C-alpha cells in the first residue's frame, strides 16, 4: 500500500513519491513473442487488467508492463516499466525518432541457436541507440550450457562494437537478472519542469452497456507522457482534436478541451502523473468521441502546444540501402529497399505517433509526404520512414521535416 | 436490427474509359438509354436498402445534378440517398476510411460500386451472415456475393476472372486470386491443414462485386492505411490468419443476375443481357426510372419501340433492337442487335449490327456499322464503313469515303485518343565484399553521411556474422580494389595515388572507427601488403599508400615501423627506395 500525496514540486526519477513507474526499459530479443513468460516471471501475469476492448493494431502498438523491484520484510527500491512490442521493427522505428523512450534494453538471446533473429536484434539495438543480454535456454546439460556460453561470448565479441558487454545466465535466473538490473540501470534525465505532453496509444469507453444516467463515466484515454507532469484537474487540450471535411473544402481540425478528472496506472494512481509509463488520463470527454482506440494518434496538450496541425510535410530522407541486419539464405532482392516510388503509402512514425503518408513528389533529396490524418509533432523533428515488404511494416529510412502545410481552425 | 445501409462508390478509381470518361463519368454512361447509377440504385432499393451513401470524386458535380433530378431523391423514395463529395479520394480504401472516420454505418452495410447491374435479392445472404456473426461472436467480417457461371460466357472477361478456394461445408473463403495472364494456378498448403474435411476449388464464379460488410471492415481498412482495393483487403486478410482471424465467407446465387461494367467488353455483354431480359424485371419497357422519355413497348423478338419512332418503308428490325424517343429511321435499313438512343437520325440503306448509338447520333445514308460505339451527337458522313471495335466519342464527325480500321478510337482530345478527330477522316565473405563495394559506390555517388555509411557497413558485417580481423581485411581489400576501378587499364602507380586520395579522405572516419585496435592495425597492414603485391603495376605508389594510413591515423607510426620491420618477397618490395624514403621522411617528420 502506497501513500502518494499531492504535494510535490521537483520530483526525481528514483524519488519514492511516485514509486510506480519512472524509467522505461525496452525488451528486444529472439523470443519471437515468447518474452511474455519471462516478463510475467519477472513482473507478474495478471498485473495489467483494467480496460479491455476489441484490439485493432496488435502488431503495431507498443505495450508496457509495470514492475517494482524490491530488495532489503522487503522494501521497494526501484520501479521500471518493461516495454515489449511484437516485432522489433516497430520498436526500433519508434525509439530512433528522437529520445525519451526505452532508456534501457534487455537482449533476450537464446543459448540453443544463433539464427538470424539474434543478428536482427543486434542490428536493432545498434540502430536504436546500456544493454543487458540474458539467455533463457534453461534445461540444458552442464557441458551443453558451457558450449552455449562460449558461443554467446563469441557472438558478443563481435557485438561489442556498439554495446555488447553484458553478463547473465528457473526463478533463480530471474532473481539474478533483477539484481543486475537494479545494480546497473542508471537514472535518465527527464525534464519534469516542462509543460506536460501526452501521446495517446490506447482509448477506451468505460461506460458499460445498459448503465444508468448517474454512473455515466467517459473520456478514459491513455498513452505515455514524455516531458512534464500531469496533475488532476488541469485544463488539457487535444492537439489533433476532431477532424472533419464536411465543409466541402480543406480538412478542418477542431481541438477538444477537457479537464483531467482522473489518472490511473495499472494500480490506483494519485492526482499527479509522472513520465515513463502508461498513464491513463481520464478526462471529461464524451465517450462518442473516444470509443475503442478511436483517439489513438492525438497529443493531449496542456497549455496549447506550439506544434501546429500538419497536413503535408517536406522531409529530406536518407533511405537505407538494404534491410537492417536481414540477410537470409536466398536474399533474392527481398532485402533491398527500392527508391521512393511516387504515390506510395509509407508509415510515417514521429516518435510514438504512428500515422500514414503517401509520397506526392520527390527530387533526389526530399519527399513531399501527404498524411492520411493531421499530426502535431514539430517543424524540424526527425521522422522515420517505414514500408512493408510482405505483410510486415519495416524501417526504410530517416527524415527531417523542413516545411509543411498548417491548419489552424478555431 | 437497424435498417439496412449501403455504401455506393460512385467513382471507379481507375481509368478504363479514356477518352470516353474525359467528359462524362463512367457512372453516368447510358447502357440501355438508362445510366448505370440508376441501375445500381434500383438494385439497392429493390433489395431492402433504406439508406444509401454515394461517394463521388471525379466530376462529382454532374453526378450530383443527375441524382438530384432522379427518382430516388424524391421525398417519396424509401431509399434515402446521401451525397458526399471529396476531391481527396483516391481509392475505395479512402472511401471506407472516411466512412469509419465519420461513423456513417452501425452494422452490416452493403458495399457495391456505381456500375453494377443486378436484380439480386440479398435477404437469404444477409440472414446467413447475421446468423453466422451471432453464432461465432464477430469472426466473419465480410460476405461476398458470387454468381454461378461458365468460363466461356461473354460476361467472364479475362481481366476480372477469379479462382477461389473455399470450405464447401461452411461457405468460407480460404483463398482468392485473379487469373489474368496465368496459364497455371497455385494454392498454398496452409489451406488444407485447418479444413482438411472439405476443400473446393471453384473457377465457375462470376464476381458481382457485391459484399455484405461489417463496421469491422472499415476499422480494418483504417488500420491498414495502405489498402486501396477490395482485393487488397481480401488478400491481406487471408494471409494474416494466425492472428486476427477475421474470416470471410461467401454466398452463391444461381437464378439471379449480377455483374459490373468495367470496360467496353463488359458494357456490350451487359447491354446485350439487359436487352434480352436477363435482368428481369429490370427491362427497358419496365421504366423502373419513371420518366416520359424512356417509355417503350415490347414486341416480338425483343423489339422495344419508343414513342414517335417513325420507321421507314422497307426497313427491317431483326431482333434485340431498342429505339429511343424521337428517333427517325430511313428506308431499306437493317438494324439488328443494336441500341439506339433518343433523338437519333438515320439515313437510307444503312446497316447496323451490334452497335450502340447515344443521344443525337446522326448517320448518313449507305453507312455500314458493325460492333462499334457512337457517343453523344456523333456524326457519320456519306458512305462510311466502321469496322468492329470502333469508338466515336462525343461531337465527333467522320468524313466520307473512309474505312476506319478494326480498332479505331477517335475523339476531340488529341493525346488520349488514338487519332485526333474533327470534321475530317484523315489528318561466403565474397558477397560481403561485393555488397561493401556496391554500398561504397552508391554512397560516394549520393554523398552518404559517414555515420549512415558506417551503420550500413556494420549492419552487413553483423548480418553475415563476420569476424573483426576478417572485416578489417575485407574493408581494406574492397577499398583498394575500388580505387583500381578509377582507371580502366592504366596499370600505373600514378593513377593509384590519384584514386586513393578522395577514397581515404572521405572514408577516413569509417576506417578509423573500424580500425582502432593494435591487432586490427597489424591485420590491416598485412592486407595492404597483399593488395600492393597483387597490384605491382600500381604498387610502385605503395609509399603514398603507407603515408595515407599514417596521415589518416588509421595505422599508427609504430604500426608502420612494425610492419616494415616484419618480413622475403614482400620485404624486397618494401625495400625499394620509394618505400625507404617514405619511412625515413615519416620518422623525421614525426620526431
Amino acid at each position: 500500500l502506497t501513500t502518494l500525496d499531492v504535494t510535490k514540486l521537483t520530483p526525481l526519477s528514483h524519488e519514492v513519491i511516485s514509486r510506480q513507474a519512472t524509467i522505461n526499459i525496452g525488451t528486444i530479443g529472439h523470443v519471437a513473442h515468447g518474452k511474455s513468460t519471462v516478463v510475467k516471471a519477472i513482473s507478474g501475469v495478471h498485473t495489467v487488467r483494467f480496460k479491455n476492448e476489441l484490439e485493432r493494431n496488435i502488431t503495431i502498438k507498443l505495450g508496457y508492463a509495470n514492475a517494482k523491484i524490491y530488495k532489503l520484510n522487503f522494501k521497494l527500491v526501484r520501479h521500471v516499466s518493461f516495454v515489449d512490442c511484437p516485432g522489433h521493427d516497430i520498436l526500433m522505428a519508434t525509439m530512433l525518432n528522437g529520445a525519451a523512450v526505452m532508456d534501457a534494453a534487455l537482449l533476450l538471446i537464446a543459448g540453443n541457436e544463433s539464427c538470424p533473429q539474434p543478428q536482427t536484434s543486434e542490428h536493432l539495438a545498434a540502430i536504436e541507440i546500456h544493454i543487458l543480454i540474458l539467455q533463457n535456454k534453461i534445461d540444458l546439460v552442464k557441458e551443453s550450457q558451457a558450449k552455449e556460453q562460449y558461443e554467446q561470448i563469441l557472438a558478443f565479441v563481435q557485438g561489442t562494437v556498439a554495446e555488447g558487454a553484458p553478463i547473465i545466465p528457473l526463478k533463480y535466473n530471474i532473481e539474478v537478472v533483477c539484481e543486475y538490473i537494479v545494480k546497473k540501470i542508471p537514472v535518465p534525465p527527464r525534464d519534469f519542469t516542462s509543460e506536460p505532453r501526452l501521446i495517446v496509444i490506447r482509448s477506451f469507453d468505460v461506460n458499460k452497456p445498459g448503465c444508468e444516467v448517474d454512473d455515466l463515466k467517459g473520456g478514459v484515454a491513455g498513452g505515455s507522457i514524455l516531458k512534464g507532469v500531469l496533475k488532476v484537474g488541469q485544463e488539457i487540450e487535444v492537439r489533433p482534436g476532431i477532424v472533419s471535411k464536411d465543409s466541402e473544402g480543406k480538412l478542418m481540425c477542431k481541438p477538444i478541451f477537457s479537464k483531467i478528472v482522473s489518472l490511473f496506472a495499472e494500480h490506483n494512481d494519485l492526482q499527479y502523473a509522472a513520465p515513463g509509463g502508461l498513464i491513463g488520463v481520464g478526462t471529461k470527454i464524451d465517450p462518442t468521441l473516444c470509443r475503442a482506440d478511436r483517439m489513438v494518434g492525438q497529443v493531449l496538450g496542456a497549455v496549447g502546444a506550439l506544434p501546429e496541425i500538419f497536413t503535408e510535410l517536406e522531409i529530406s530522407y536518407f533511405l537505407l540501402r538494404r534491410l537492417l541486419g536481414v540477410r537470409t539464405e536466398g536474399d533474392k532482392k527481398a532485402a533491398k529497399v527500392q527508391k521512393l516510388s511516387k504515390n506510395e503509402v509509407l508509415m510515417v512514425n514521429i516518435g510514438s505517433l504512428s500515422t500514414g503518408g503517401r509520397v506526392s513528389a520527390v527530387k533526389a533529396d526530399l519527399g513531399k509526404i501527404v498524411l492520411t490524418n493531421p499530426v502535431c509533432t514539430e517543424v524540424g523533428e526527425k521522422i522515420a520512414l517505414s514500408r512493408r515488404v510482405e505483410k510486415h511494416w519495416r524501417l526504410i529510412g530517416w527524415g527531417q521535416i523542413r516545411r509543411g502545410v498548417t491548419i489552424k481552425p478555431t | 436490427p437497424p435498417p439496412l445501409q449501403a455504401v455506393l462508390v460512385a467513382d471507379s478509381f481507375d481509368r478504363r474509359f479514356f477518352p470516353i470518361s474525359k467528359d462524362q463519368p463512367r457512372v453516368l454512361l447510358p447502357l440501355a438509354n438508362v445510366a448505370l447509377i440508376d441501375y445500381t440504385l434500383e438494385f439497392l432499393t429493390a433489395t431492402g436498402v433504406q439508406e444509401t451513401f454515394v461517394f463521388c470524386c471525379w466530376k462529382a458535380a454532374q453526378i450530383k445534378e443527375h441524382l438530384l433530378k432522379s427518382k430516388w431523391c424524391r421525398p417519396t423514395s424509401l431509399n434515402v440517398v446521401r451525397i458526399i463529395t471529396s476531391e481527396l479520394y483516391r481509392s475505395l480504401g479512402d472511401v471506407l476510411r472516411d466512412v469509419d472516420a465519420k461513423a456513417l454505418v452501425r452494422s452490416d452495410f452493403l458495399l457495391v460500386y456505381g456500375d453494377v447491374i443486378s436484380n439480386i435479392n440479398i435477404t437469404r445472404a444477409l440472414e446467413e451472415h447475421r446468423l453466422r456473426r451471432k453464432l461465432e461472436k464477430n469472426v466473419s467480417v465480410m460476405t461476398m456475393i458470387f454468381k454461378e457461371s461458365s468460363p466461356s460466357h461473354p460476361t467472364r472477361c479475362h481481366e476480372d476472372n477469379v479462382v477461389v478456394a473455399v470450405d464447401s461445408t461452411t461457405n468460407r473463403v480460404l483463398h482468392f486470386q485473379k487469373t489474368q495472364g496465368l496459364r497455371r494456378f497455385a494454392f498454398p498448403l496452409s489451406l488444407f491443414q485447418g479444413s482438411s474435411d472439405g476443400v473446393e476449388v471453384r473457377y465457375d464464379l462470376l464476381d458481382c462485386h457485391i459484399s455484405i460488410c461489417s463496421p469491422q471492415v472499415a476499422q480494418l481498412f483504417t488500420d491498414n492505411f495502405d489498402y486501396q482495393t477490395r482485393d487488397d483487403f481480401v488478400r491481406g486478410l487471408l494471409v494474416n490468419e494466425e492472428i486476427l482471424g477475421n474470416q470471410i465467407h461467401m454466398h452463391v446465387t444461381a437464378k439471379e443476375y449480377g455483374a459490373r461494367v468495367s470496360n467496353l467488353h463488359m458494357y456490350s455483354a451487359v447491354c446485350a443481357d439487359v436487352i434480352r431480359r436477363w435482368v428481369y424485371p429490370l427491362t427497358p419497357e419496365a421504366n423502373f426510372t419513371d420518366s416520359t422519355t424512356q417509355s417503350c413497348t415490347h414486341s416480338r423478338h425483343n423489339i422495344y419501340r419508343g414513342p414517335e419512332v417513325s420507321l421507314g418503308h422497307g426497313s427491317i428490325l431483326e431482333e434485340n433492337v431498342l429505339l429511343g424517343s424521337g428517333t427517325v429511321i430511313g428506308s431499306n435499313c437493317f438494324i439488328t442487335n443494336s441500341v439506339i438512343g433518343p433523338g437519333c437520325h438515320i439515313g437510307d440503306n444503312v446497316v447496323l449490327d451490334q452497335t450502340y448509338l447515344w443521344q443525337g447520333v446522326r448517320v448518313a445514308a449507305g453507312a455500314q456499322i458493325h460492333q462499334s460505339l457512337l457517343c453523344d451527337n456523333a456524326e457519320v458522313k456519306e458512305r462510311v464503313t466502321l469496322k468492329p471495335r470502333s469508338v466515336l466519342t462525343s461531337q465527333v464527325v467522320v468524313g466520307p469515303n473512309i474505312t476506319l480500321p478494326e480498332g479505331s478510337v477517335i475523339s476531340l482530345h488529341p493525346p488520349d485518343a488514338e487519332e485526333d478527330e474533327d470534321d475530317g477522316e484523315f489528318s561466403d565473405i565474397k558477397v560481403f565484399q561485393n555488397e561493401v563495394l556496391g554500398t561504397l559506390q552508391r554512397g560516394k555517388e549520393e554523398n552518404i553521411s559517414c555515420d549512415n555509411l558506417v551503420l550500413e557497413i556494420n549492419s552487413l558485417k553483423y548480418a553475415y556474422n563476420i569476424s573483426l580481423k576478417e572485416v578489417m581485411q575485407v574493408l581494406s581489400h574492397v577499398v583498394l580494389e575500388f580505387p583500381l576501378q578509377q582507371m580502366d587499364s592504366p596499370l600505373d602507380s600514378s593513377r593509384y595515388c590519384a584514386l586513393l586520395l578522395p577514397l581515404l579522405k572521405a572514408w577516413s572516419p569509417v576506417f578509423r572507427n573500424y580500425i582502432k585496435r593494435a591487432a586490427d592495425h597489424l591485420e590491416a597492414l598485412a592486407a595492404i601488403e597483399d593488395f600492393f603485391l597483387e597490384h605491382e603495376a600500381l604498387g610502385i605508389s605503395m609509399a603514398k599508400v603507407l603515408m595515407a594510413f599514417y596521415q589518416l591515423e588509421i595505422l599508427a607510426e609504430e604500426t608502420i615501423l612494425s610492419w616494415f620491420s616484419q618480413r622475403d618477397k614482400g620485404q624486397q618490395l618494401r625495400k625499394n627506395q620509394q618505400l625507404q624514403r617514405f619511412i625515413q621522411w615519416l620518422k623525421e617528420a614525426e620526431e
